[PDB]
């Protein structure tokens, strides 16, 4: 009756970590002050490295300086060893981020620079790099403390099965957190056993960019393919299955400039956030092939947003109840 | 199959260096032999699909040396037997020449056996099959000792096909039809040296 085990999947980078955030806040323990700090090293690291592959994005993509000036800033960014003990980490202290702040402010200020994050389409990036970049203000200060925000928006690639625990609405949520990768998928199956939901997660944000084990592949045709073959398992018939179409904050303002043929070339409509949106989660429950038995719950989301993620949470447990305890 | 090297460098790619650089299951005829494989492609089949084909075709091509062809229409072409499978209005009918009866059974599990095959190689590629671990593992073994392979595949073998029998409960809601699924299998195994 009341023991529930949920499973976050999806393809990688759809948002499944940051809604285990959303979750710790929203229910377990909110991060304290020395939790938040402990995020400090890593968003530094996000920024950096962000910053390494643009400056390597412009030079491959041949984007002309806006200031050959900055060309000496770029190379102190290239110097930077990523494989380096706390680098590997994945960390970056702050002695040493104050050492690269002031070429970091410079070349993104440059217009070469900028040209090729707005070109981000051709290289793996992620698009959170840009909400630092535009705060390197509140981080170039001494003891900088993350902001609630701030940790949500940070980024780390999840490996293993992460598990937590927590008391909503009189249910005992067991809820994992997985890897989305290729090489990660083989380690889901350990969890395949008496689910209760699944929580399948997308990024609408990525119809334009592809793989990053294979950089030919589109993301979204991914995410597809993925779903369709979870969906369907005979392990999943009797278990309730959410589809979060997440990230439609960045696609809300993605579809305007970029077009979303470059994902569906039959797509005749129009380049609009209504219409798009709704052809893409029709291209989804399609992929059901018991569409009178099975049900998909689909849901718009954003994961950042910690308001619409209790709203949204708040629905699927009043459908994991009403399937179980009818 | 070729690779290839990446244009422009990713912020996480260092995080899957060892993960990147990834035809084992392109005709039954070529995985019958290997029975570690085998069992990962009669898990995927036994759970997802209908295992009467896919048996039917191990069992028939398991001929080639009586009695056996006794049991084999007791579970297959049994009007009534558990393990039913499609076959030709022909034959239907008509129910040393018993060659050409099997052989007609056979070849209606064709598309059916093709179909699932490639249903694997699809969920392959994703990831999104069961004990690859296991079958990589088994992948990268090196040695001027040959008939050691084949015996550590025998166990690997044991291992799926009793983790496989344990926990059966997703096979069908027939607590029956899993029975003659297992000794089926488990036959089949017995054929290539795995014990039971
Ligand atoms: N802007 C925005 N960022 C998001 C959204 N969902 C997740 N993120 C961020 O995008 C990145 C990928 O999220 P992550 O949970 O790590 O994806 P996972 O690999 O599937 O766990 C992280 O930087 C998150 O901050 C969303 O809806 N909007
Ligand atoms: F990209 Al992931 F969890 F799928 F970090
Ligand atoms: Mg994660």
């Amino acid at each position: 009756a009341r023991e529930v085990k949920l499973l976050l999947l999806g393809a990688g980078e759809s948002g499944k970590s940051t809604f285990l955030k959303q979750m710790r806040i929203i229910h377990g323990q909110d991060f304290d002050q020395r939790a938040r700090e402990e995020f400090r090293p890593t968003i530094y690291s996000n920024v950096i490295k962000g910053m390494r592959v643009l400056v390597d994005a412009r030079e491959k993509l041949h984007i002309p300086w806006g200031d050959n000036k900055n060309q000496l800033h770029g190379d102190k960014l290239m110097a930077f060893d990523t494989r380096a003990p706390m680098a590997a980490q994945g960390m970056v202290e702050t002695r040493v981020f104050l050492q690269y702040l002031p070429a970091i402010r410079a070349l993104w200020e440059d217009s070469g620079i900028q040209n090729a994050y707005d070109r981000r389409r051709e290289f793996q990036l992620g698009e959170s790099v840009k909400y630092f970049l535009d705060n390197l203000d509140k981080l170039g200060v001494p003891d900088y403390i993350p902001s609630q925000q701030d940790i949500l928006l940070a980024r780390r690639p999840t490996k293993g099965i992460h598990e937590t625990h927590f008391t909503f609405k009189d249910l005992h949520f067991k809820m994992f957190d997985v890897g989305g990768q290729r090489s990660e998928r083989k380690k889901w199956f350990e969890c395949f056993e008496g689910v209760t939901a699944i929580i399948f997660c997308v990024a609408l944000s990525d119809y334009d960019q592809v793989l990053m084990e294979d950089r030919q592949t589109n993301r979204m045709h991914e995410s597809m393919k993925l779903f369709d073959s979870i969906c369907n398992n005979k392990w999943f018939t009797d278990t309730s299955i959410i589809l979060f179409l997440n990230k439609k904050d960045l696609f809300e303002e993605k579809i305007k400039k970029s077009p979303l043929t470059i994902c569906y070339p039959e797509y005749a409509g129009s380049n609009t956030y209504e219409e798009a949106a709704a052809y893409i989660q029709c291209q989804f429950e399609d992929l059901n092939k018991r569409k009178d038995t099975k049900e998909i719950y689909t849901h718009f989301t954003c994961a950042t947003d910690t308001k619409n993620v209790q709203f949204v949470f708040d629905a699927v447990t009043d459908v994991i109840i009403k399937n179980n305890l009818k | 199959p070729g690779l290839v090297p990446v244009s422009i460098i990713g912020a996480e790619d260092e995080d899957f260096e060892n993960e990147l650089e990834t035809s084992q299951f392109q005709s039954l005829e070529q995985v019958k032999r290997r029975p570690a494989h085998l069992m990962a492609l009669l898990q995927h089949v036994a759970l997802q699909f209908e295992p009467g084909p896919l048996l039917c075709c191990l069992h028939a091509d398991m001929l080639g040396s009586k009695k056996a062809f006794l049991d084999f229409y007791h579970s297959f072409l049994e009007k009534t037997a558990v393990l039913r499978v499609p076959v030709p209005p022909n034959v239907a009918f008509e129910l040393d020449v018993q060659r050409r009866f099997v052989q007609e059974v056979v070849q209606s599990q064709q598309v059916a056996v093709g179909r699932q095959l490639e249903d694997f190689r699809s969920k392959r590629l994703m990831g999104m099959t069961p004990w690859e671990q296991e079958l990589a593992q088994l992948e990268a073994w090196v040695g001027r000792d040959r008939a050691s392979y084949e015996a550590r595949e025998r166990h690997v073998a044991e291992r799926l096909l009793m983790h496989l029998e344990e926990m059966q409960h997703t096979i069908s809601t027939d607590e029956e039809k899993s029975a003659a699924v297992v000794n089926a299998i488990g036959l089949y195994m017995r054929h290539l040296g795995v014990r039971t």
